[PDB]
RNA sequence: ACAGGAUCAAAUCUUCCUUGAGCGACUCGACAGGCAAAAAAAAAAAAAAA
RNA sequence: GGACUCCUUAACUUAAACUGAGGAGUCAAGUAGGUACAAACCGUACAAGGAUUAAUUAUGUCCAA
RNA sequence: GAGUCUAGCUUCAGUUGUUAUCUGAUUGGUAUUGCAUGCCCUGAGUACGUAAGGAAAAGGAAAGGUUAACCGCUAUUUAAACAAAAAA
RNA sequence: UCCCUUGUUAUUGAACAAGAUUCAGUUAGGAACGAUAGUUCACCGUCAGAUGUAAUACGUGAGCUGGGUGUCUGGAGACAGUUUGUUCCCUAUCUAC
RNA sequence: UUUUUUUUUUUUUUUUUUUUUUUUUUUU
RNA sequence: UUUUUUUUUUUUUU
RNA sequence: UUUUUUUUUUUUUUU
């Protein structure tokens, strides 16, 4: 019994499309993304 | 003496718990605004259920099948093994009257129910 | 009820007239029908052959006393009677005898009624 | 004082049914049967509010017991009065006139003032 | 000279409700 | 509490938190307390070398060249053993 | 505000043989109103205070019921919604070509 | 009821010619936390992940605590609630960013400290004294609490702490 | 709102102004129309809590048993007790069950107030209720509930309220000693709370020190019995005491822990409610049972000293 | 709220989806009541109409 | 006709902040710093006065800092 | 914006101690006991012991004592003594 | 681990009953009087409540006192009672052409 | 008719009884 | 290492 | 084996 129903911006369309809520004008980033700043 | 361990004792006392208050709201239960539809099938959302209240297999058995009417348990005795786990696991249908007595006992729908409710449009 | 310092009289045809209270199991006074309290003898007969301690049980109460069934019962004076090794010195009681008495020693009174 | 003691204090209390008057229950008695045959006397009488509460109690028993008519109740009324023009006028001019009223011959009205001496209530 | 030990007064256990503790109760967020 | 003067030892004791059964333990002797950590007292054999750490600077050269005991308690074979203060 | 309160309690609960279930919780620990113990300076004033002016400005600028949706929802936390607000959200949503009603914002 | 509670040493060796005497733990062997056996998908963890919004000023860090030590994330906890890792940091105010924290439950703590901690709360004119509350009560309970309690004793001892 | 003269003449006269005693059957009948569609039987578990109900105090009486002993029992009327709300886990975020008590004026009632009633369909109510029981247990809205609910002698939990004495001295409420009449004793020392703490060395009263204040007004709990029960009146019967002013509301309960487990253990009780069979009679009274044993029985104790 | 939406389309009596948890639940929008007279151990008792 | 400390030493219970001697520092009459909390210990290129500046010292370098 | 009942937190002492495998249609699958003065009864004149002598598992009950509550019964003290007839 | 009540079942010169030393808790319920006044101790008689210790300025003297081996009407801390509220005392007067 | 122990009843619950406070409101 | 565990024990030496 | 001490003002022992 069954039960309900690189590219430009990476995380911005991984938010959209995982949780499902957009970003207007607010960035994000991750730990994965620290070798390129050191 | 025919006297048991203290371990054993403590145990006991434990074992045979029951509380009337849900506690803190940062736990993982079954709360206001809960919505079977989250889960994959009725098993799992059986098996949360269950789990929340903290009820074994063998009382939810037990109490189903002294509930159901007579029908509904000549059937329940034909199934291979028990009812429960294979609902659980995903092995078997269960019947609306059996399913209006489990969710009595979980004290939680399971299933998106009817609204005999509605005006007749002219 | 009773309490310590109280002189009471004896049922019993031994022959000690009143004896003296020396201890009882009590706190407040109140006394009891059939509690075990130890006497002291103050007066004796010519020819009594008594002890000195006596061991008995109060058996009358001037107090009024409440029944089971709602009834009260009430005497005119407070008597004893002597008891050693589980049975009565003596062989007859004077007076009535209240029922509220576990004892088997009320048989040897006259009136049980009464 | 200060206001809030007689709150404070006065939480679980009952309120007692006959006032007390200053001096002893003989004195008291003694001044609500003068004060009775005096009202018998004038028509109205101008009393503190409190005190006007009070003799109405008297007030309607004196009547009610003169209208009987019998020896036994004649001893009660002569137990109530002093004077005889009191009983005079309770026997002459009150019992006829509430031939037909069955209770409640008296009544107590409030000034809504307060006395200029005393500051008191008045009735 | 003789005094007895009062140990009942050493109760800790099922002990009755009062004004005090009650505000003792409502301070603390109740 | 009750008492106004209290030694420093007992003071040092009652600062500590810990449960009241490993309180009294600690104050018996039976447990100790280092780095902010509860540990059996050390264990003092006999004919045995203590450990360096106990030792007077002066008197670890003596202590090292000792008999040494690298096996587990049941396997121990000490004539007397008490620890050491 | 000279002194705020706030503590966190040891709630009642049951942890122990706690099953790991990938669902989110009831609701946050935290709901307790915040209140500072200082006055804002110019930056911290203007930033409080922008918003005024930023919702209608975007609101504006939207060209969609899912922009205005989401420029909406953006805004949600701002306290003292004066009622024009709403009827300026309503022309929009309806000039835009209607909106979802059924839509949880 | 009529005896101590079992500890944690009850269940496995001792060995006292070591640092690590006996193993400790919050839970039993079998009473640890578990995942389901039905994992309707795999998941995997980001460590940590951030949120910068210039227009309302507000960062948010999410971080992973699992496995890690309480002491070590309380430490660094700290520092960014203080915003001392910013250069305009104001002692006066709070420059801090918001910190979210999760899987506390997976925290340890080495030494018998789960065994042999206990937490203490103050009373107003007390007879009795201080209310002591076990280590293992509070995880039973409240897991969180462990690390907040650590965060909050941290934290300077001013007005602005509450904040 | 009458004098207080008025109103001492009226609790002396209104004795006279009795109606009479109503006509008691044997016998009792029920029909559809009594009965809720929606109750049903559910066979109770191991993990299953019934529900509560409430209650007036009214007052003692005496009365006899099958042996003949005289016992004192509080007579207690539950005042139309209907069901108004269920809570519900998805809903609320707890099992409940929300019941009613009394009337009140209209005339009194707020038109918030009467918003409830109106869907209720059912007339004002003084009293409002909660109470915590399990799941399989949830009576139907609207239900009213019966003196039948306990069964006769069974043990019963019993909460309410205390009186009020207003204020009251140290050697009133508590019960202090004091001091002597007699023997160069001063005035104030007659009854004096004496010692309140200690030297220098506390500085400071510990909390929860008995001292002068009011008295009375507290929650207090009590075991009780079931003696007899009325059908026809709605009328039960308590063995023992229970608090508060003639009047007073009261909460009745079933036993917990060691009286249940001691006496409730081999009493048969219907879980959910009663629930009548269209078509048979039911009795109007029940008596609760009598001993085994004699109570007029007095064994011979032997006394030997030692 | 059966209020909105999809479909070669549902027993009487909605197959399925949306409403973040239909604002914690119900209800009200001339809603609600401090003080005075009178009564008053807590508590309860007055329809409007000088 | 002196209070603490360093070395020697008389008395005492190799006790006590006692009682009394030989020779150095500090306080007395010394600031700010360190030693968690109240003169005596460490340091000082040791306090006429003013300002938003640089330094090897007792001593520190996970957080309160 | 307002009325009621309530969720969470708080509360004498104190703790983290609970559910592998899964009756094939064969009357079914842990369950409200934390706790504790003395004396008496069943077990028992049994275990034990040349003899004298003389236990436990469980329940049941009569005194004494503490706290709290109440006025149905008893004891002390004490108050009240007034409007049924529309022939009144 | 404090006089009694707990640790069935191995420390015992422990047959049973009645007893002795030592240790452990999530710290649970209890323990009556009198005579002589030689400042308190060995002992004496009763109920057998069944061998019944210390600290806290003698615990406690702006709470009370007694035959020797003074007084004080409570200002601040603490403790025990009590507190309607957004409004129902007064006042609170834009923008600028 | 009231008060009281000299009378009567209980000796259970502690996630219990009870309560002055709805909190997505981060600058009234 | 096994809920074996009031002062009683097994397995493996980690 | 060592770094970690009276760090005995609190947290923490992150090696």
């Amino acid at each position: 019994l069954l039960l309900g129903p690189r590219r430009r911006l990476e995380e911005k369309l991984r938010i959209a499309e995982e949780e499902g809520w957009d970003l207007l004008h607010r960035r994000v980033a991750s730990l994965r993304q620290l070798k390129g700043w050191l | 003496g025919v006297l048991r361990s203290l371990y054993s004792r403590v145990s006991q006392r434990v074992w045979s718990t029951l509380h009337f208050r849900v506690g803190s709201r940062g736990q993982v239960r079954t709360n206001k605004g809960f919505k079977p539809t989250a889960f994959p099938h009725l098993g799992a959302a059986l098996f949360f259920a269950r789990m929340s209240k903290g009820l074994t297999r063998d009382s939810v058995e037990k109490f189903v099948r002294l509930n159901v009417s007579e029908a509904q348990r000549q059937e329940i005795k034909n199934w291979p093994g028990s009812v429960v786990r294979c609902i659980e696991n995903g092995a078997c249908i269960p019947s609306r009257e059996l399913q209006s007595r489990l969710e009595q006992v979980v004290g939680v729908p399971l299933t998106r129910r009817k609204k005999r409710a509605g005006n007749r449009r002219l | 009820g009773l309490w310590r310092q109280s002189i009471v009289r004896c049922a019993d045809n031994t022959g000690v007239i009143k004896a003296c209270i020396i201890g009882i199991r009590n706190k407040y006074g109140t006394g009891k029908i059939g509690a075990r309290i130890r006497v002291s003898v103050r007066d004796k007969t010519p020819e009594c052959t008594a002890p000195k301690m006596p061991k008995g049980v109060i058996v009358r109460r001037r107090k009024e006393t409440r029944r089971k069934d709602g009834s009260y019962i009430k005497f005119d004076e407070n008597a004893f009677v002597i008891i050693q090794k589980n049975k009565a010195r003596g062989t007859k009681i004077k007076g009535p005898v209240p029922m509220e008495i576990r004892h088997n020693c009320k048989t040897l009174a006259r009136w049980i009624f009464a | 004082g200060w206001s809030k003691v007689v709150n404070f204090l006065n939480k679980g209390v009952q309120r007692r049914p006959h006032r007390r008057l200053p001096g002893q229950p003989h004195h008291q008695w003694n001044m609500l049967k003068t004060q009775l045959d005096q009202l018998v006397r004038s028509d109205r009488l101008e009393l503190t509010l409190p005190r006007a509460h009070e003799l109405q109690q008297y007030a309607e028993e004196l009547v009610h017991f003169a209208k009987q008519n019998t020896p036994e109740s004649s001893l009660i009324v002569e137990s109530m009065i002093f004077t005889p023009a009191a009983r005079r006028k309770l026997f002459h001019e009150l019992c006829p006139l509430y031939a037909n009223r069955p209770f409640f011959y008296t009544r107590v009205v409030n000034q809504h003032r307060l006395r200029m001496r005393d500051a008191a209530p008045m009735a | 000279r003789w005094r007895p030990k009062k140990s009942y007064k050493k109760r800790t256990m099922g002990l009755p409700s009062t004004k005090a503790r009650r505000r003792w109760a409502q301070m603390r967020r109740g | 509490g009750h008492k106004h003067s209290e030694s420093v030892l007992q003071q040092f004791y009652n600062r500590l938190p810990v449960r009241k059964r490993f309180l009294k333990a600690i104050r018996k002797g039976t447990l100790i307390w280092d780095k902010g950590q509860v540990k059996i007292p050390p264990i003092a054999m006999q004919g045995y070398g203590l450990p360096n750490k106990l030792v007077l600077p002066h008197q670890k050269e003596f202590n090292n060249k000792l008999p040494k005991f690298k096996g587990k308690i049941n396997q121990l074979k000490a004539t007397r053993i008490w620890f050491q203060d | 505000f000279f002194y705020y309160r706030f503590h966190k309690r040891i709630g009642k609960g049951n942890f122990n043989r706690y099953l790991e279930f990938y669902q989110k919780p009831r609701g946050i620990e935290n709901t307790l109103r915040l209140r500072y113990n200082y006055t804002p300076t110019f930056t911290a004033k203007k930033r409080s205070e922008m918003w005024k002016v930023n919702l209608v400005k975007k609101i504006a600028h939207a060209t969609d019921a899912k922009q205005v949706l989401d420029v909406w929802t953006y805004y949600r936390h701002r306290r003292t919604k004066r009622p024009y607000h709403y009827l300026l959200a309503l022309q929009r949503l309806v000039e835009v070509g209607g909106c979802d009603p059924t839509d949880f914002r | 009821s009529q005896s101590y509670p079992k500890g944690s040493f009850h269940e496995g060796h001792i060995n006292p010619f070591a640092d690590v005497q006996w193993i400790s733990r919050p839970f039993m062997k079998r009473n640890m936390p578990r995942d389901h056996h039905p994992l309707a998908k795999q998941h995997t963890s980001l460590k940590a992940v951030t949120m910068l919004d210039e227009e309302s000023g507000n960062h948010w860090h999410v971080l992973d605590g699992k496995g890690r030590s309480v002491g070590g994330l309380a430490a660094q906890v700290v520092r960014l609630l203080q915003g001392k890792h910013r250069v305009d940091f104001t002692p006066r105010t709070a420059a801090g960013d918001s910190v979210i924290v999760v899987n506390a439950i997976h925290l340890k703590m080495a030494g018998h400290t789960w065994d042999t901690k206990v937490y203490k709360f103050d009373r107003k004119t007390h007879p009795a004294g201080p209310k002591i509350i076990t280590a293992k009560t509070i995880m039973a309970r409240n897991p969180a609490m462990i690390l907040n309690l650590a965060v909050k004793r941290m934290l300077p001892p001013n007005r602005l702490r509450p904040i | 709102y009458d004098s207080r003269w008025v109103k001492r003449l009226d609790r002396l006269r209104e004795s006279k102004f009795y109606d009479p005693a109503p006509i008691i059957k044997e016998e009792e009948i029920l029909e559809a129309d009594k009965i809720h569609p929606l109750l049903k039987k559910v066979t109770p578990s191991w993990n299953s809590r019934r529900t509560g109900l409430l209650a007036y105090k009214i007052g003692m009486m005496s009365l006899w048993d099958g042996w003949g002993e005289r016992h004192a029992v509080t007579v207690c009327q539950v005042d139309r007790c209907v069901v108004m709300d269920q809570r519900t886990l998805d809903k609320d975020g707890y099992e409940a069950c929300v019941m009613g008590i009394g009337y009140k004026p209209i005339h009194k009632v707020t038109k918030p107030m009467l918003g409830v009633y109106i869907r209720s369909q059912i007339e004002p109510k003084s009293r409002i209720a909660e109470f915590k029981c399990s799941s399989d247990c949830l009576l139907p809205v609207g239900h009213e509930m019966s003196v039948r609910h306990f069964t006769p002698g069974q043990q019963v939990f019993v909460s309410g309220w205390s009186k009020d004495k207003g204020y009251l001295g140290v050697k009133k409420r508590w019960g202090f000693a004091g001091q002597n009449a007699s023997h160069g004793v001063e005035a104030k020392a007659h009854s004096s709370p004496g010692s309140i703490g200690q030297s220098k060395t506390v500085n400071v009263v510990w909390r929860f020190k008995k001292m002068a204040g009011h008295a009375g007004g507290d929650p207090r709990v009590v075991n009780c019995k079931v003696f007899r029960i009325e059908a026809q009146r709605n009328l039960i019967f308590l063995k023992g005491c229970v608090p508060g002013y003639k009047g007073s509301l009261i909460k009745i309960s079933d036993a917990r822990g060691k009286t249940h487990h001691r006496h409730n253990r081999h009493i048969p009780l219907h879980f959910p409610t009663f629930v009548p069979e269209p078509g048979v009679s039911y009795p109007v009274t029940l008596e609760c049972p009598d001993a085994e044993q004699d109570p007029f029985l007095y064994p011979e104790i032997a006394i030997a000293d030692k």
